[PDB]
């Protein structure tokens, strides 16, 4: 739908994700082929199929955030699914069903937005209108303005054309080499029709999967993509590896991204009348703290930044009511005071952090 | 079979013989019992069946990727799965591995061991090599490559299961 | 339905599939027996049953594409089902259910193509009644008709009339009943990897799927919300590598319901070069038109095509042989740099030469450890 060029897509993704440009470039090519397909003639539009992507890397390096912001960037329907959920069980067709139910709520809430603002004047008329806005039918008018037959037919077209599905941890359904390998590879066969252009029935309507884009992800440390079934390897034309995040990336993720968690904590304490400010040295030691826990115990990627920051701010967030009108500074000494005692004890870090 | 590892002056090496015995006969004299792993950042050796080591080595690289190349923690996870899995428990071999961090032994009992001074000597001729490598390391300035080389030759003269075909993989970190 | 002769079918398949002529000849005989049966009398049309085919060969050599282009050639309903899906569980009758659901959407969208034309005429006559209410077309009737086609709730109204008119024009009892006739008369089903259900524990569950499939080929009736379908005249195409097992390992009732057997040959490097170019809408042609959308002109040299097929061949030999599917992964890896820059390269003529292919690929093909992840 959107006519953004691949660089315009990556530039928008840099506003949220930090680095991992190769993954940003790969998703941009897939979203740009969508607009390229519409410019083609009747024959080629059926033959061309979406260039599905397989992200590869350790957990918490942003494989999902790229997929989320991408679907949010295109206003496309989106869903994430854990491939292991089908090891036990649920049918694989539910993926398309839930994706449409999300596309329905997406177009519907977006349809309400068009119906919201709609939902010589006399001098006495304007007078009461002014008293009314000062303070002292949204249902019936938005229902009158909405077209329920349109919202349902639209969400299908939003799924069939723009829909995006992210299959997390696909590497875990690869053969480990006999028992699980049948159940694991059996899930791969059950997913095959969805990428091979099958049709799935839904209460909202009959959806076709031919042109849906898909984004698998997996660490592939145990298994490798070549362990995937041959029919599945050919349906994932684009491959990319996401690099492990460094301490410098943690320093950037804390601040540079739009609505970064540090900015979120600042606005939250602003609600209490408190002013937060992080020193560059304080952001440095926070990133240094999260890296130590990942190296000391288990590496969960950037997700460690969340648990550390909340552990650091827990005293302020509790007192923020009584500290109204005060300006609190998070300096390097403040970071070492609330954390170095915790990071030093690995046995406690596995619980508190 | 004999395999030796020495670490000195920013250098560490692993050396092993090529003899493969079947009963009282020599099956193969040029066996490669040493190889590199994990993007050539790790050197390793094995005493036992060739395939049993190739299986353990591949899984060991997997454990390194999960732990970002940490040698000790990956060795424990390998020793953990080795004793645990009904398939891996059948494997019979003596692994030796080292990186710039430290050298250690791995066994099918699940035991992970780091020798004194990071001096590894395994195989049927291992104790003989440890006796010679211990003598040179304390009484000479020889580099770790020269010690593992001369020590493995002495073990081949003594052990009947060891020969003088040699394979070495040095790692310099300084 | 279609009256094409078997050679006419193979010649059309040659436009998409490369080689594998025996598989093309075998499927053509099955589609021709369809037309041959309708010409027969009331008795023989019942006794004659479709000549089902069993494809055999390594993966990715086009077994499925023949079945896909065959059904697309006949405009028949089609579905691909993995036989291993039933080892765990779902009922086997779902095959006919999902086939009819594809047949429903197929006849429906095709019915919209007919309604797409008449509805615009009747929709125009409806919207002209508000502009020039009636008391040869009137002059104002055409003066408004011109401004309408030139373009212009009003704009929303033209869409609502396409539904009421296409609904008024469509015959749902002739449409929902048409997909059933399309399934029963023309239906096609491709059962991939049938060899994996051949034969103690798994052998019961494996052969149990065969007995569950048996009624569908021997003939039966399945209930669906869209209607009641009969499977007697549906055509089926089973496929399997049969390296672990052989067709003789199939249950005897199933071996006799697959009269036609054919083995598909492994593709060669020369066939890869043909697949890249010769087939209609070949992936090389697809990349060319795609870059054309950005204003760029792609061109592949014969040696550049030759070194791509050699690249895909080396990976299949160096690691795992996935057949012609390897061509897709190699080509996108080669074109990823152009596909990203195509916006800024508008108005330029790019040439994919042998030096360009070796520059972007040989470093990757050289490292087998990397080829498994990237290619
Ligand atoms: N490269 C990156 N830039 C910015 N934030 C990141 C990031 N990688 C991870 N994060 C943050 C944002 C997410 O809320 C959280 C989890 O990331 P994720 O996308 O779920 O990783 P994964 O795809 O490995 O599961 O970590
Ligand atoms: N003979 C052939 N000609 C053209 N393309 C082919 C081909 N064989 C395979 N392909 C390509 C096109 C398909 O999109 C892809 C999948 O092939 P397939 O028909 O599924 O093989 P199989 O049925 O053996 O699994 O490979």
């Amino acid at each position: 739908m959107s006519e953004m060029t691949p660089r315009e897509i990556v530039s928008e993704l840099d506003k949220h994700i930090i680095g991992q440009d190769n993954a940003k470039r790969s998703v941009a090519i897939a979203l740009r082929n969508r607009w390229r397909r519409m410019q083609l003639n009747e024959e080629l539009r059926h033959e061309v199929t979406p260039k599905n992507i397989l992200m590869i890397g350790p957990t918490g390096v942003g494989k999902t955030e790229i997929a989320r912001r991408l679907a949010k960037l295109a206003n496309a329907p989106f869903i994430k699914v854990e491939a292991t959920k089908f090891t036990e069980g649920k049918e694989v067709d539910s993926i398309i069903r839930d994706l449409t139910d999300a596309a329905v709520k997406m177009v519907r809430v977006q349809a309400i937005e068009k119906n919201r603002y709609r939902a010589e004047p006399s001098a006495a008329r304007q007078a009461f209108r002014k008293k009314l806005r000062e303070g002292q039918l949204i249902e019936e008018e938005a229902a009158k303005l909405v077209n329920p037959e349109e919202l349902k037919q639209d969400a299908i077209d939003a799924v069939e054309q723009h829909g995006i599905v992210f299959i997390d941890e696909i590497d875990k359904i690869c053969k480990r080499g006999s028992g699980p390998d049948v159940s694991r590879e059996g899930v791969q066969r059950d997913l095959l029709p969805l990428v091979e252009g099958c049709t799935v029935s839904t209460k909202h309507g009959m959806v076709k999967t031919d042109h849906i884009l898909f984004i698998a992800s997996g660490a592939f440390q145990i298994a490798k993509p070549s362990d995937l079934i041959p029919e599945l390897q050919g349906r994932l034309p684009i491959r990319v590896e996401l690099q492990a995040l460094t301490t410098s990336d943690f320093e950037r993720i804390l601040t540079e991204p739009n609505a970064s968690i540090t900015v979120q904590y600042k606005a939250l304490m602003a609600t209490e009348g408190v002013n937060i400010e992080f020193t560059d040295s304080g952001i440095k030691r926070i990133a240094e703290a999260a890296w130590q826990v990942n190296e000391s115990t288990e590496n969960i990627g950037a997700r460690r930044l969340h648990t550390v920051l909340e552990r650091l701010m827990e005293e302020i967030s509790y007192d923020a009511s009584d500290l109204s009108g005060q300006n609190i500074t998070i300096d390097a000494d403040y970071v070492s005071k609330h954390l170095d005692a915790l990071v030093a004890d690995e046995d406690l870090s596995r619980f508190i952090l | 079979t004999t395999i030796v590892s020495v670490r000195r002056n920013g250098h560490v090496v692993i050396a092993g013989d090529g003899q493969a015995t079947l009963g009282n006969t020599v099956m193969k004299g040029n066996v490669k019992k040493v190889r590199r792993l994990y993007n050539d950042k790790v050197i390793a050796g094995f005493a036992g069946g060739t395939a049993d080591a190739f299986t353990l080595f591949e899984l060991f690289e997997r454990k390194l990727e999960m732990h970002q190349g940490h040698l000790v923690k990956a060795a424990v996870e390998l020793a953990k799965d080795w004793r645990t899995d009904r398939m891996l428990r059948k494997l019979e071999a003596l692994l030796a591995v080292a990186d710039e961090t430290a050298s250690l032994i791995i066994t099918g009992n699940g035991d992970v061991v780091q020798p004194e001074n990071d001096l590894i000597a395994i195989g049927s001729g291992g104790p003989y090599a440890q006796a010679a490598a211990r003598a040179l390391l304390e009484n000479t300035e020889l580099s770790a490559r020269e010690i593992a080389e001369k020590a493995l030759d002495i073990a081949g003269d003594i052990c009947i299961y060891t020969n003088h075909f040699h394979t070495i993989e040095e790692l310099s970190y300084k």
